[PDB]
């Protein structure tokens, strides 16, 4: 019951690279750059809502 | 902007404030355990009082908005008091721990310095002492006074310096010393007295004896600082005295006319004025010619010797304090074991102090030994009297507070050593008391119970409410005693004239006091055994029912 204090702190404060983190909590879409054109690895499902 | 300008506004603009808020909301000081409790109360005159975790429902928060007032000062204070970050250390127990944390510790050395300027002060008190020659007349007197038999040998000497024969043949050598250096008086007689009081220096005397001396000294001294001050009063302010020319003239000798002829010859028009007070002024100027006469030195040794003292008494006074101050944190130590003897700490620790105030003063390092040992000794005696004594409401003489405690020890130690428990015949066993006096002490040691301590809740019932009043009678009692008169003043004026006078001045039926035999016969001029026998005979003539059937019922 002391302060408020902001969260990541914690959970870099036991030795967690920012990268890491993402990595754990964010699912990744990796783009590709190639003959100046861009491409999207695409899963339908998770274009829903857009 | 800060950390409560956007908090004050929420609390009237949502209705109130939850915990949460007013916690994180602080700066950073007055966290104090429960600091918050001022500004809480502030917050209070607004309306919030928030329950555990910010409920709702329950349209009724500003009956008690609008029941906690305009006048908002408050506002004003907490602004003041949250953006300046004193420390709000409201509890004395923080200050004074802040005030004694000045003083560091006063380490070895510097206390055997200290204990030698004390000695040094009180030596050099001592030898001022000895240079006016009024001192040594009421020694003699109160040493003859003690060897005349009108007195005690303990009552004014407690061991010499470098046996009573030996005190004896001292004060035989110093009456002759003295007398001869009176009589010597008229340069010789200042040399001589310097050796008496080089022989005086001898002398030790019983520490109230050193007051008194100092007292009387301090009072003769009084005197003449009075008369001289009103006698400069006077002449300065109703003669209109030149201040300059006043020092210049009156001072150094204070007590010769010079001045006086001189002022008067000077031809002022308040110097001629100044006889219309002459006899005044003047016998005040006599009288302190008179007072130096049995002083008999001068005018300027006075000074000295006043002005020594108080360096001395300063002196030894500050050393005084410095030990003090250095020990205060021994005190406060030795406190720590007796706080919860139902006594507040800090009333602790002031005994504490002067149990070291009087260690101090009685300390002598010449021992060898380290000071607070010995200071332990009187800091823990000081603490247990008092708290001895302060503590119970119904207080109880300290030998039978410690018999008390021994009971119980003895109590728990058998208690454990037994299995069960002792019953008060054990008791009587393992002490040598006649087994009657266990329980009385067992009884004694009751502790008065709170008068407002919360009975079972049926709630708002206390314990108070029930205690009743034995002491009024029942209005039953006076409706009986009205009878009793009325049937008694009946049966009275049922009675003959002088038989009715006899029967009421021998009790007290309708007058004050009641007169005995000798008194209502002087009354009646006839005092003899008649009037005795009258009495008899009506009441014998009243046991006789039908005068008696109302009073034989009225019987309970
Ligand atoms: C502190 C204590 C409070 C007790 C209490 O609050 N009980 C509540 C009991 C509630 N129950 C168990 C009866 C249930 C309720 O009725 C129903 S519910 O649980 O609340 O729902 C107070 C209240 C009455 C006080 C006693 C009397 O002075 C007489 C006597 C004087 C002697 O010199 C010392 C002993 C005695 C026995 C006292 C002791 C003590 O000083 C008492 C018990
Ligand atoms: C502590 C005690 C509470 C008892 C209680 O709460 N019983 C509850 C009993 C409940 N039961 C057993 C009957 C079951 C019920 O069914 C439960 S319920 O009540 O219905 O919930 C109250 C009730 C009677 C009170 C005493 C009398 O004034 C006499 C005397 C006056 C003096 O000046 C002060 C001391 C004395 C001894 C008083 C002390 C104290 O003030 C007493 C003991």
């Amino acid at each position: 019951r002391r302060r408020k204090l902001p969260a990541t702190i914690i959970l870099r404060a036991l030795n967690y690279t920012t990268e890491q983190i993402l990595d754990l909590f964010f699912e990744k879409v990796i783009f590709e750059i190639r003959d100046n054109k861009l491409q999207m690895e695409l899963v339908p499902e998770r274009l829903r809502g857009e | 902007q800060s950390q409560l300008k956007l908090l004050v506004t929420r609390g009237k603009e949502q209705g109130y404030l939850t915990y949460a808020e007013v916690n994180d909301h602080l700066p950073e000081d007055i966290v104090d355990s429960d600091q918050i409790e001022d500004i809480i109360q502030m917050i209070n005159d607004m309306g919030i009082q928030v329950m555990e975790e910010a409920p709702d429902a329950d349209d009724l928060m500003l009956a008690e908005n609008t029941a906690d007032e305009d006048a908002a000062e408050a506002a004003a204070q907490v602004l003041s008091s949250v953006e300046s970050e004193i420390g709000r250390t409201t509890d004395p127990v923080r200050m004074y721990m802040r005030e004694m944390g000045t003083v560091e510790l006063l380490t070895r050395e510097g206390e055997i310095d200290i204990a030698k300027r004390i000695e040094d002060g009180i030596n050099q008190v001592q030898c001022s002492v000895a240079e006016y020659p009024e001192a040594i007349t009421y020694l003699l007197e109160q040493y003859d006074r003690v060897e005349a038999e009108e007195a005690r040998l303990s009552d004014l000497i407690t061991g010499f310096v470098d046996d009573p024969e030996l005190a004896r043949e001292k004060f035989a050598e110093l009456r002759a010393q003295y007398v001869v250096t009176r009589d010597t008086i008229k340069a010789t007689a200042q040399e001589e007295i310097l050796k008496l009081s080089e022989v005086f220096k001898q002398f030790r005397l019983v520490p109230k004896q050193f007051d008194y001396l100092v007292n009387s000294m301090r009072v003769m001294m009084d005197r003449v600082r009075t008369q001289e001050r009103l006698i400069m009063k006077l002449c300065v302010e109703q003669c209109k005295m030149p201040k300059k020319n006043f020092i210049t003239l009156f001072t150094g000798n204070e007590t010769s006319d010079t001045w006086f002829n001189a002022a008067i010859a000077m031809n002022k028009p308040w110097s001629e004025k100044l006889h219309d007070v002459s006899e005044e002024v003047h016998r005040a100027l006599q009288k302190l010619q008179q007072i130096e006469e049995e002083t008999g030195l001068t005018i300027e040794q006075v000074k000295d010797i006043n002005r020594r003292m108080s360096i001395g008494e300063a002196k030894a006074r500050r050393a005084k304090k410095e030990m003090v101050e250095a020990n205060l944190r021994l005190v406060i130590s030795i406190a720590k074991k007796y706080t919860n003897r139902g006594l507040q700490f800090l009333d602790l620790i002031q005994e504490g102090n002067i149990g070291l105030m009087k260690a101090v003063d009685k300390f002598e390092y010449r021992r060898g030994y380290k000071f607070s040992t010995y200071a332990t000794w009187w800091i823990r005696q000081a603490i247990t009297r008092s708290i001895a004594d302060q503590a119970r409401t119904i207080r109880i003489p300290v030998h039978m507070i410690e018999t008390i405690n021994k009971l119980n020890r003895i109590s728990r130690q058998m208690l454990q050593e037994m299995g069960r428990e002792p019953t008060p015949e054990e008791l009587a066993e393992r002490m040598l008391m006649p087994e009657d006096k266990i329980r009385k002490v067992l009884k004694i040691a009751k502790e008065p119970i709170s008068m407002e301590t919360p009975i079972g809740d049926d709630e708002d019932s206390h314990l108070g409410d029930f205690i009743e009043d034995t002491t009024l009678e029942l209005p039953l009692d006076s409706a009986t005693t009205e009878s009793l008169r009325a049937a008694t003043h009946d049966v009275l004026a049922g009675l003959t004239a002088r038989e009715a006078k006899v029967l009421r001045m021998r009790f007290g039926i309708d007058m004050n006091t009641d007169y005995t035999l000798e008194e209502v016969g002087k009354q009646f001029d006839v005092t003899r055994e008649r009037i005795r026998q009258i009495e008899a005979k009506a009441l014998r003539k009243l046991r006789h029912p039908s005068r008696s059937e109302v009073l034989r019922s009225f019987l309970d």
